[PDB]
RNA sequence: UUAAUUGGAUUCAACGCCGGGAACCUCACCGGGGGCGACGGCAGGAUGAAGGCCAGGCUGAAGGUCUUGCCGGACGCGCCGAG
């Protein structure tokens, strides 16, 4: 099973957002605080609406710095790295960390011979 | 030439030209509208002081409205034999089927005589 | 002129009159909804 | 959409009078100058060298 | 090496230099999208926008795009010179 603070995915659901953030970090918990842009609140529309079913579009996004939240949890989107929206899929296990950490901005660095 | 079913009446040529000079008077130091959905909302509106329509306008249904619904708001109408001298005295390259005016300007002294003059038409 | 018709004395509007602006408004006609295209007041049917 | 976004904060906050660089710009008592542009000015600025 | 580590700077006289402050910006690099060619000639013109307007499918996304339904009252699409 899985297990965030002492609860699980649906113990994390069914209670509102104050303390849910309350079981995140001080840089996801503050900026919870603080609001979400126009952009996070639409994008989270979206979402809700996509696994009500009403939104059946494959979402795309940009938005990285997207605290992903339990209620997310079993969709795929796709995240904006700078050149195309790499598909990602959010299982129970994502809360409490950004959504821009999981596009590689930068490709493999390997090295050929010198000059 | 039999004169198109929306005339109720025949403009004398002075008449005509004097029309064509408060158009123009109008469009000098004054408001016309130029179109006929315009002249339709002024009518409705009631901006509308005096409705002159062009008589050898080739679509009936434009200018087929104009007089009875003119007729029940109490604004006057006038004739102009030709859309094309309808639109030189509207200053505007393309023809103008009819042009309400709403301030005459320094043609109301043209215009009350012009609304006297059809005001004896009807009759 | 097309959304004004005539019968029997009086001019019928296919689109209403928006009550902001007065008359001479014509405004959506969407079946569900009188919605206007100027500001986007929605008079739901 | 064509106008750039406000910004009262950061470097983009200002941009030079005379020539228009974003980055050096000296704002001692709001000279709202770039560094390369102080050396046509300072003399009639009534700096003096010593 | 990358899409990008923008480029410049070549020993003295390039390398805590431009940067005397890169999370948008900075951007001069990359991916994607939107929008106007001023002023003229040719052309349309009031025959009705080119500005915005909801419900939405494409749009990261926005009447941008399109089905939808429309006004605001007026000069503004576009090719060449020239911007």
């Amino acid at each position: 099973e899985f297990r965030y603070r002492g609860y699980t995915l649906e113990q994390l659901m069914n209670m509102s957002l104050e303390e849910l953030a309350r079981l995140f970090p001080a840089r996801q918990r503050r900026s919870l605080k603080r609001g979400l842009t126009p952009e996070q609140k639409k994008l989270l529309r979206k979402i809700r609406l996509a696994k009500k079913g009403k939104y059946k579009k494959p979402i795309r996004t940009h938005c990285r710095d997207m605290i992903i939240l339990p209620e997310m949890v079993g969709l795929t989107i796709y995240v904006h790295n700078g050149k195309e929206f790499v598909p990602v899929e959010i299982k129970p296990e994502m809360i409490g960390h950004y959504l821009g950490e999981f596009a590689p901005t930068r490709k493999k660095v390997e090295h050929g011979a010198p000059g | 030439m039999a004169k198109p079913s929306y005339v109720k009446f025949e403009v004398p040529k002075e008449l005509a030209e004097k029309a064509l000079q408060a158009v123009e008077i109008a469009r000098d130091t004054g408001k016309i509208r130029k179109g006929t959905n315009e002249t339709t909302k002024a009518v409705e509106r009631g901006q509308a002081k005096l409705v002159i329509i062009a008589e050898d306008v080739d679509p009936e249904e434009i200018v087929a409205h104009l007089p009875p619904l003119c007729e029940e708001k109490e604004i006057p109408y006038i004739y102009v034999p030709s859309k094309k001298e309808l639109g030189a005295a509207a200053g505007i390259e393309v023809a103008a089927a009819s042009v309400a005016i709403i301030e005459p300007g320094k043609a109301r002294d043209l215009v009350e005589e012009i609304a006297m003059k059809v005001k004896e038409l009807m009759k | 002129w097309k959304l004004y018709e005539i019968k029997d004395g009086k001019v019928i509007r296919k689109n209403k009159f928006c009550p902001r602006c007065g008359p001479g408004v014509f405004m959506a006609d969407h079946g569900d909804r009188w919605a206007c295209g100027k500001c986007g007041y929605t008079e739901w049917k | 959409y064509n106008k750039r976004k406000p910004r009262k904060f950061g470097k983009g906050a200002r941009r030079c009078i005379r020539c228009g660089q974003y980055g050096p710009i000296i704002r001692i008592q709001g000279l709202m100058l770039c560094r390369h542009c102080f050396r046509e000015v300072a003399p009639k600025l009534g700096f003096r060298k010593y």
